Formats: structure tokens, C-alpha cells, sequence
């Protein structure tokens, strides 16, 4: 996997 | 639980951590993912047309403190997920602190990974220079300005599933039972709206696998994502094999591994051997570190579940110490 505000 | 204390729930093998937030009047509990890599507070709503049937949904009609807003929003996270909807205003109770008039983002649509996960939405804890809508004050901005916290900090403890999971967030305070030794102060660069830091070097045993590089402390990113040459260098140290999808295959037997040590502002911080293995699937193990095509690392849960962090929005700076375990 989870990769949060790219 | 103390004032502004939010007990967290570890999901899976340290995939993510969420806590309960009460929104509205009389209010409903929402399980939100606490994210330092984003600054939008969004939740599943009854306006949602592709939302999980398991998600708790915010219902405007049932909150006497709901206030309509004519703005719309849309976000896109780094793992390809997204969400969109409309803005609104209501009260948010975070650990006993009632933030009045918080801008909440109600989802109309969301990625399926949201629909199928444990979260009802996200609580972003990045700087407000990155809110998707200009002029939105984040929950930290509001705790400070409403005087609900006296120090512009939050202490973060993320647990390891191997030891029982859990975790805890403390708004306006920190807990020394969760860490050992003295806290180390590290200056933060928030020019891109994230908690950016500089890692002076990374070693494995006696080998320097990396020189100084920049990374962002992201509580909402599962792994330690490194720029390609750094990741490559780290993998070589562990005999890990590239799965070609941003992930590595590593030995399930971490007993012989040396910890990955980060030298930050003169002190040593590590990823213990056990954290080098993220997940085991049918006897094949995925490493706790991955790669991305960025000039900066994403210092995620792999690192955070090993080191206690005090986040100071005011300076900004962070205080880090090895978790007590």
C-alpha cells in the first residue's frame, strides 16, 4: 504493498 | 485511553494501521488509516456508488452538524488507488479532542482496493501544502488553532504483528514506555509537503550499501521503498532476488541476516532481521524493502514499526528512538 499522495 | 490517545489496529502482517475516529453528531465511528504521506481526510459515504458493503458510510442526513460544501475533490495515491467526491463540514472527534468544523471529503467513488480493505477512509497527516483542495485546513492545523493540543506534535508507535500488533497515536504528547534510550532530533524538509529527512548512510555489517539520500517518513506505505541503485545495493547484501515488480524474494530464514542500519543525524536506526521479511506465501518470502523509480526513498512501516517517531508540525522536525521491545 500500500503506498499512500505521490 | 489518555487525552488525544488513539489505539491502532495492525492489519495483516504489518500491512497498515488504522484507528477509530468519530465524525458527526451524534456521530459514528470510522476506521481510518493514519497517513503521513497525504493530507486529505476522506471517508466512504452514502453518496458512494462503488463502495465496499463492509465499509462504514458517513450519512449527511444523520448528522445534525453536517454542512454542505459546493466543492469537489479527487486524489490519486502512489500505489495507483484513488477516490473522489464532494467536500462537506462536520465535527471530528480524534481521541477525545473534538475538532469543530473540519473539512471532511465524502467519497462518491473509490478504487476497489479501498472497497475491499479494512479502512472506511484516510486521515492525512502531511503538511497542508499538499491538500488536494486549496484552502483546506488539515486536522493537525485545526487541533493547533482550536487549541486542542499544546505542543504541535504526535507520537507514533506502530506494533509488529509478530509481537501482537497494535500501535498507538498520541496527539499533543508522546510515550516513553514505547522507546528506549534518548530521542534523536532530526530536522525535516517539508518543501514538498511531506516529512522529508536525510539518511546519512546505510550499512549491512561492515559494508556501506548506501551514502546519503533523502526519504519521506510515510506511515501509510507498507515497505521501505528505495531508489533503484540503493535497493540493488541492499539486495546484493542479502542475496535477495528481484521479482521485477518493485519487490524482492528473500530467504525466509532471517536468522543469518545482519540488520539494515540507517545513520540519521549521528545516531543508528535499524530494520531488524525479522523486518527484512515482509510476507511468506507458500514458502516463498517477499522482502521488507522494494524499489521505485524515485530519487527519494519512501520510509514506510518496515522502518516505522522498528523506531518510535515524535512528529512536530511546528518546527518541523522529528524525534526518533529505537522501539522498546
Amino acid at each position: 504493498x500500500v503506498v499512500x499522495a505521490x | 485511553a489518555g487525552v488525544g490517545t488513539v489505539p491502532m489496529t495492525d492489519y495483516g502482517n504489518d500491512i497498515e494501521y488504522y484507528g477509530q475516529v468519530t465524525i458527526g453528531t451524534p456521530g459514528k465511528k470510522f476506521n481510518l488509516d493514519f497517513d503521513t504521506g497525504s493530507s486529505d481526510l476522506w471517508i466512504a459515504s452514502t453518496l458512494c456508488t462503488n463502495c465496499g458493503s463492509g465499509q462504514t458510510k458517513y450519512d449527511p442526513n444523520q448528522s445534525s452538524t453536517y454542512q454542505a460544501d459546493g466543492r469537489t475533490w479527487s486524489i490519486s495515491y502512489g500505489d495507483g488507488s484513488s477516490a473522489s467526491g464532494i467536500l462537506a463540514k462536520d465535527n471530528v472527534n480524534l481521541g477525545g479532542l473534538l475538532i469543530k468544523g473540519q473539512t471532511i471529503e465524502l467519497a462518491k467513488r473509490e478504487a476497489a482496493s479501498f472497497a475491499s480493505g479494512p479502512n472506511d477512509g484516510l486521515l492525512g497527516l502531511g503538511f497542508d501544502t499538499i491538500t488536494t483542495v486549496r484552502g483546506v485546513k488539515t486536522p493537525m492545523d485545526n487541533l493547533i488553532s482550536q487549541g486542542l493540543i499544546s505542543r504541535p506534535i504526535f507520537g507514533v508507535y506502530l506494533g509488529k504483528a509478530k509481537n501482537g500488533g497494535g500501535g498507538e497515536y498520541i496527539f499533543g504528547g508522546y510515550d516513553s514506555t514505547k522507546f528506549k534510550g534518548s530521542l534523536t532530533t532530526v530536522p525535516i524538509d517539508n518543501s514538498r509537503g511531506w516529512w522529508g529527512i536525510t539518511v546519512d548512510r546505510a550499512t549491512v555489517g561492515t559494508s556501506t550499501v548506501a551514502s546519503s539520500f533523502d526519504g519521506i517518513l510515510d506511515t501509510g506505505t507498507t515497505l521501505l521503498i528505495l531508489p533503484n541503485n540503493i535497493a540493488a545495493s541492499v539486495a546484493r547484501a542479502y542475496g535477495a532476488s528481484d521479482n521485477g515488480d518493485g519487490t524482492y524474494t528473500i530467504s525466509c530464514d532471517t536468522s543469518a541476516f545482519k540488520p539494515l542500519v540507517f545513520s540519521i543525524n549521528g545516531a543508528s536506526f535499524q530494520v531488524s532481521p525479522d523486518s527484512l521479511v515482509f510476507e511468506e506465501f507458500q514458502g516463498q518470502c517477499i522482502a521488507g524493502f522494494g524499489y521505485g523509480n524515485w530519487g527519494f526513498a519512501i520510509i514506510g512501516d518496515t522502518f516505522l514499526k522498528n523506531n518510535y517517531v515524535v512528529f512536530n508540525q511546528g518546527v518541523p522536525e522529528v524525534q526518533i528512538a529505537p522501539v522498546a521491545e
